[PDB]
Order: C-alpha cells, then structure tokens, then sequence
C-alpha cells in the first residue's frame, strides 16, 4: 500500500490551493515515513509522537476552520501546520499504521483533560491487549503509561475502521486527496 | 419483477430509526448517570461525542431535571438535491426518543436522542417508481 | 402512488440493520465500560437481554480480554415459512459490528452484534408486490 506523494501533493494543491510553507511540511513527513520503516515500534512511536507535535500549533478548530468540530486528515494537518486534538491523534494513527504498526495495537480515545477541564483526545498503544496502554498526546511531548497521566480520565476508546460519519468524512476525504483505500 | 409500497419501505425505516435512536437513548442513559450525578459536564461532553462522532444522529441532546440543557451535539445543516414535494410524501414526525437518567430511585435528567431521517429520504427518492 | 424494486429495498435495509447494529454495539459498549459491570456476568447477562430483546438482532456476543465468550445472545430458532426460490433473490450475508469493552485505559472485552437479514427476507415476502 505505497503511497504517491507527487500525485496527493497534485491532488490537494487543487482541494486547497497551493500548498505554501505546507509543502515543506508534506516533504518532512514523506521523510519520516520513508526512513523509520525498519526501527523498533518503540521508536515508531516516539519519533511519530514527537513529529507531529513539533511540526503542528495547536489551534482550536473554530479559529483554524471557523467550525467547531472539524476531523484534518494528515495532508491537512501539515498543509496548515495547525490543529487541535483529534487532528494530532488521526495523523499520528496513519502514520503509524503506515509504518507498520497493528491496528489492534492503536485505539482513539475519548478523554477528559483535567487541567483544560475540558473534552480531549489522545492516541492509545497497548503492546498487548491487556497492557498498560501509551498515551500519544498533544498536550505534553513525553510517551507514558496512562495511568501516571493524572491529568486525563480515560471516557471511552474505540478501534479505528471503515472503508459521511466523522471517521469516515476523513477516509473520503483521503481517498481524494490520492491515498489508497 | 417483485416491488414494495413505498409506504412499506417508509414503515421499514421509521421503525428501524426509532428503534436505534431510543437503544441508544437508553444505553447512553445508564452511561451518563455517574457523570451527571457529578456535574461533571467535560466528562458527559465526551461521552455524547464519543457516541455522536460515531452515529449517524441528528441530535443528542442531555438535560437536568428541571430541562436546562447541559450538552446539545447537533449536525450541522445539510444540503438536499431531494424537492420538498417528494419529502412531504413520505416524511414522519421529527424522530426523538429518550431515556430518564438515573441516580437510583431518583430522577436525575433526561438524554434525549434524534435520528437522521437524511439517509431514508434519499434512498427512497433515488429508487422511488411511479406505476 | 410509487413503489421500490425489491432489490433495491434489500440494499436499503440491510444498510439500514448493519447500522443499527453499530450504533448498538457503540452504545452497548460503553454502558458495559461503567463501574467494571463486564464482571459482573448476571448483570452485564440482563443488560445484554434488555439490548436484545428491544433489537432485531441475529445476535449479540460478549467476549473477555483472553477471547473467552462470556455472554451469547441468539434469535431464539424459528422456521421460515419463506420458499428457497425467493431467498434466493434476496440472500445477503449478516454482518458483526464491534465496539470494545473498557475498564478505563485497561481493555476489558469486546462486544459483537450482528444483523440478521432473514429479517429483511420476512419482511420484504410480507410486502412484495408483483407487477
Ligand atoms: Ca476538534
Ligand atoms: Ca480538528
């Protein structure tokens, strides 16, 4: 399942206009997936983990997008360098799996952040499936076992699937901006 | 070739989507009864995201006792490529089903949950007949 | 005065019960999650039936963290009075929607529903119209 970087670039620089300082970004992620295929999944996770929260500004999905609520794929994650919660959890998941990670060892999950006291997401990897999950997270770059996050309370997790609902708004809109279904 | 009434496949959906919009009523309700019983509005504001981002609802609303709303998970409006005189042929009341949510014995609110009729109102036009 | 094609009324409500049984499973799911009540058998066992009994369900599956099954719900098994023939015009396969069972950041299960199109079968012999 490669995927064409030449052709999504082409596809989404016509979905969302020339791509700007978000080509550079898009070329740092090709890199990334390009060259950490063959290290552990330890270090997949760390290095993906810290990609993306380097290369994104956390910015609330009514100021990026004017809407309250609005899922980026990757591609639009690095176009605008910018996102919020879930926005970090899905590009963090694809590039994962990408990179071979098992879907069953990745799970979205629905959280309260304590200190925000707010709704919150993050990105779970359970080593096996009764471990002591991972936290993947926007909030903080550090990799811990979930339960030392005191700051989060876990609500609910789900299994990510699908080939209109907000999953699946995502996979469309991958699927026109060039990736493989 | 074999057909049905499309007053059959109205019945078929109606009762289908009441059916879904009040399990879901009723099993969220169990969900957010410590969360409410708490005041904890981040935490039942999750969990109807968690529920909502994955369905296909029109709404979800959740309310206390006394029916001031504490959260309201709407969809945004949509666009419809489907003419008001095909609707009005087959469109039912606004689907809404709830739960009471309970701390014991004792009423603690109501979720209230609103199915998306936009799925049934589009598969009856594209396919609908005329004899 | 419209009709549908059965063919077509099969897609949509196969659609429309595979649906269902995701939402369910979602909904079903996280009421499971709460308070560690997937350990509790005789009580995730009636919750499980009250799901099922208000559903139109194949079945409904609960499994532990290791796979084991802990709970089985099936259509209790009756005889189809509808003729191979026309079965045959209509046969889909049921499909299992999933949703996992939590114990806060620890998996605890998941819980499996599947649709049963023999429901659509009797529904659509019920109301099949030949022109
Ligand atoms: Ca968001
Ligand atoms: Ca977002």
């Amino acid at each position: 399942a490669d995927w064409d970087f030449s052709a999504i670039s082409r596809k989404a620089t016509a979905l969302y206009g020339p791509l700007g300082a978000g080509q550079q970004r898009i070329d740092a992620w090709q890199n990334l997936l390009a060259t950490q295929k063959q290290v552990s999944e330890m270090e997949k996770l760390k290095v993906v983990n810290l990609f993306f929260n380097k290369q994104m500004r956390y910015v609330e999905d009514i100021d990026l997008w004017h809407e309250v609520d609005y899922w980026e794929t990757p591609i639009e994650a690095l176009w605008k360098g910018a996102g919020d919660c879930e926005d970090y959890a899905i590009a963090k998941y694809f590039s994962l799996r990408h990179l071979g990670v098992a879907s069953d060892k990745l799970r979205i999950t629905y959280v309260k952040a304590l200190r925000q006291n707010r709704a919150h997401m993050v990105l779970t990897y359970y080593s096996s499936p009764d471990a002591m999950p991972l936290v993947l997270d926007s909030l903080i770059d550090p990799i811990k076992p979930a339960a030392e996050r005191t700051d989060l309370l876990p609500v609910y997790s789900f299994n990510a699937e699908g080939l209109l609902s907000r999953w699946q708004d995502v996979l469309k809109k991958m699927q026109a901006e060039g990736f493989p279904v | 070739t074999y057909f049905i009434t499309m007053n059959n496949a109205r019945n078929f959906f109606i009762q289908q989507l009441e059916s879904n919009a009040q399990d879901t009523a009723t099993s969220l309700g169990l969900s957010l009864s410590q969360s409410l019983i708490n005041h904890d509005v981040p935490t039942m504001d999750s969990m109807v995201k968690a529920v909502f981002d994955r369905g296909y609802f029109s709404s979800i609303k959740v309310q206390d006792i006394k029916g001031k709303v504490i959260i309201l998970k709407k969809q945004l409006p949509q666009e419809s490529d489907i003419p008001q005189w095909f609707v009005n042929l087959i469109k039912w009341p606004s689907t809404e089903k709830s739960s009471l949510i309970m701390d014991g014995w004792m009423q603690a609110g109501v979720v209230l949950v609103a199915s998306d009729p936009s799925y049934v109102y589009a598969s009856l036009w594209r396919n609908a007949v005329e004899m």
